């Protein structure tokens, strides 16, 4: 499919940025995670980033570590996540769905078979957190054979060589983690990279507008959503209320 | 791009978030540079000799082989400062840190041995050292935690995941990804992302270099086999490296069989663990059917690592080295045997290597063979563990 390409062309026509929340699939359990995600979409998420619980998430901070722990406590498995993903795609035909994965869960039962399963359930992109571009070839190849965008992180400590490779090899969007912000954004455009989403510290509306003003296509809230989950474990009702309120505010901040 | 090959055949690599690549590239460049620098080599040699006590003895153990055609020597890394072989490479990695202008050290530890080695090297060379250790290990390893604190290291309990070594390994990398401009990550075994398997091998390889010169002097020929226990792989690769091109010399690695391969409670990953990608590398892992990383098990804390260094996986795959396992009971017997017959108390880790050598001898007592066991450490630390088993078993 071309879900990201379509999304970005539509947002551009509306002079709007993308707002993209991250959650862990299955946190705090399957039924509640499904409602959480539907709430995110109803409240105006333009795309999703979705994590699959992994034992050793070595790229993630405490909030996400704790989300994984909550999903394992609930017995959530990758197979059950893939069941969830098929259901989510079936409810929502055009929203781009991106996974955040660790390499072992992709390599475990074969790289090709992993991406084939992504294609079957209707995922659009995969970011493998612990695969640098230097090691990415077999993941990118399998991704593209199955119509999945391989997503690469452009770190604060990026250099020009890395900008060129990330521009060349990534598809869908480029994951920015903040040579000033405006230089990175400009150079990525110069090298015809996938549109940049700012993923560093996006926890309030002002950061969403800042990201768009700097020339990024949008922003990814890496952990703020999960924090709202964490905060409201004991009242799933209010959890949903607070999620809707936050996402709506954040999406509003992306509008022309 | 790297200066050196990050792979041993299909095994190894640099599977870390993009943010950490410049740290690994920096480290590799500094290592390559150091290896060509006579001044660095002279400083490392001076610490090895005058601080750690190198060369270590090569002891001929006559009582334990009496009435067989096995001649057995022990390479006595148990006599190194700190009482395990780990000291050699932490001194080299400390010197690399200083070479790179770093003034802080991060290290992971499970059993505590590497945390104590890192702390002593740091205190000597004036580096501020912080050690990540899973909460469950902290509780289990009071004596080593206290040694670390006496040497002025900060010990940071890790409460994420399973609260054990792999979790402390994750936290050390999280920290380094933010701090690498000022801090060096002092990885504790011949595993992890490149360049750490290469560095750790080269900063351990004096073990086999010495062994070779000492056996030539004493016996006038090379050993038939060198035998070493295998956690992550450092003491074994240190013994093996200088013998790799001596094709007549057997290289035998001994992994922990725990309660027995068939019980699933072990750390023998070369034959029994499926290849995965984790800890920054492609290597056999202890893991669930769906790819979650799991805990290994051994009577011996130091061998309880749920993977194995990639150069061992490679040496196995090409059949240059052979790997076996020894169970908790076997290792306990070998521990008792060496205490009583040679007056040396071996680390339970090292007792796995000795146990395999004893089986080589006992199974074929009229086979002529000249064996060296790498006695990677001393077993003072294991006397309470051994005590509790014996009393429970009614001994
Ligand atoms: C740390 C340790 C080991 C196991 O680690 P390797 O990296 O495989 O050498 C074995 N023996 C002793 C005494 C140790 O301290
Ligand atoms: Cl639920
Ligand atoms: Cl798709
Ligand atoms: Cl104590
Ligand atoms: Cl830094
Ligand atoms: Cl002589
Ligand atoms: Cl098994
Ligand atoms: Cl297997
Ligand atoms: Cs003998
Ligand atoms: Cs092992």
């Amino acid at each position: 499919m071309e879900r990201y390409e379509n999304l970005f062309a539509q947002l551009n026509d509306r002079r709007e940025g993308a707002f993209v929340p991250f959650v862990t699939l299955g946190d705090p359990g399957i039924e509640q995670s499904l409602k959480i995600i539907d709430t995110l979409i109803d409240a105006g998420a333009d795309a999703l980033e979705l994590g699959v619980p992994f034992s050793d998430p070595l790229a993630d901070g405490p909030t996400i570590q704790n989300a994984n722990l909550r999903a394992f406590a609930a017995g959530v498995t990758p197979a059950q996540c893939f069941e969830m993903l098929a259901l989510i795609r079936e409810k929502h035909p055009t929203i781009p769905i991106g996974l955040l994965m660790y390499a072992n869960l992709v390599f475990n039962n074969g790289i090709d078979a992993f991406y084939a399963r992504c294609e079957q359930v209707g995922v659009d992109s995969v970011l493998v957190a612990d695969v640098p571009v230097e090691e990415s070839a077999p993941f990118r190849q399998a991704a593209l054979r199955h119509n999945i965008a391989p997503i690469f992180i452009c770190p604060p400590n990026a250099d020009d060589d890395l900008l060129r490779q990330v521009a060349s090899y990534g598809r869908g969007y480029t994951y920015l983690l903040s040579l000033p912000l405006h230089h990175l954004i400009e150079k990525l455009k110069e090298y015809h990279a996938a549109p940049a989403l700012q993923g560093f510290g996006i926890s309030s509306p002002e950061q969403v507008s800042a990201a768009v003003r700097a020339g990024a296509a949008g922003a990814i809230s890496g952990s703020a959503i999960v924090k709202i989950i964490e905060k409201n474990l004991a009242s799933p009702k209010q959890m949903l209320a607070e999620l809707r309120s936050f996402v709506s505010a954040m999406k509003a901040a992306s509008r022309a | 791009t790297t200066l050196l090959n990050p792979y041993f055949g299909e095994f190894g690599g640099m599977y870390v978030p993009q943010i950490l690549m410049p740290a690994l590239n920096q480290l590799e460049e500094a290592f390559v540079s150091a290896q060509k620098d006579p001044e660095f080599q002279a400083q490392f040699a001076d610490l090895l000799k005058n601080y750690a006590g190198r060369p270590t003895a090569l002891t001929k153990c006559q009582n334990i082989t009496a009435g067989t055609r096995t001649t057995l020597y022990l390479k006595r890394e148990d006599l190194l400062h700190g009482g395990a072989h780990k000291t050699n490479q932490v001194l080299g990695q400390a010197l690399l840190a200083k070479r790179m202008g770093k003034s802080e050290i991060i290290a992971e530890t499970g059993a505590g041995a590497h945390g104590v080695a890192s702390a002593l090297a740091s205190a000597l060379l004036g580096l501020k050292c912080r050690i990540y250790m899973g909460a469950k290990d902290v509780e289990r390893q009071s004596p080593n935690v206290f040694r670390m604190r006496l040497m002025g290291a900060e010990v940071i309990p890790v409460h994420s995941g399973s609260a054990t070594l792999k979790d402390a390994c994750n936290e050390a990398l999280r920290d380094w990804s933010g701090s690498y401009e000022t801090a060096h990550y002092m990885l504790g075994t011949a595993a992890g992302p490149h360049p750490y398997p290469t560095i750790v091998r080269e900063f351990q390889r004096m073990i086999g270099e010495e062994t070779k010169a000492q056996i030539l002097d004493k016996e006038g020929r090379l050993p038939d086999a060198v035998i070493a226990c295998v956690g992550g792989g450092s003491n074994a690769i240190g013994m093996f490296a200088d013998f790799i091109n001596d094709t007549s010399v057997g290289l035998i690695g001994v992994e922990p069989g725990g309660h027995g391969i068939e019980t699933g409670e072990h750390g023998a990953l070369l034959k029994h663990g499926r290849v995965g990608i984790y800890f920054g590398m492609k290597a056999p892992m202890m893991q669930t059917a769906d790819g979650q990383i799991e805990e290994s098990y051994s009577i011996s804390a130091g061998l309880d690592f749920p993977s194995v260094g990639p150069q061992h996986a490679y040496l196995n795959s090409i059949g240059r080295a052979d790997y076996v396992s020894i169970t908790d009971d076997e290792a306990l017997e070998a521990f008792k045997t060496l205490c009583r017959h040679e007056g040396i108390i071996p680390a339970l880790e090292s007792s796995h290597a000795l146990a395999h050598a004893l089986k080589m001898m006992r199974e074929q007592p009229e086979k002529e063979q000249l064996l060296v066991v790498n006695l990677s450490g001393r077993g003072d630390k294991d006397i309470f563990t051994v005590h509790d088993i014996l009393k429970a078993r009614g001994e």
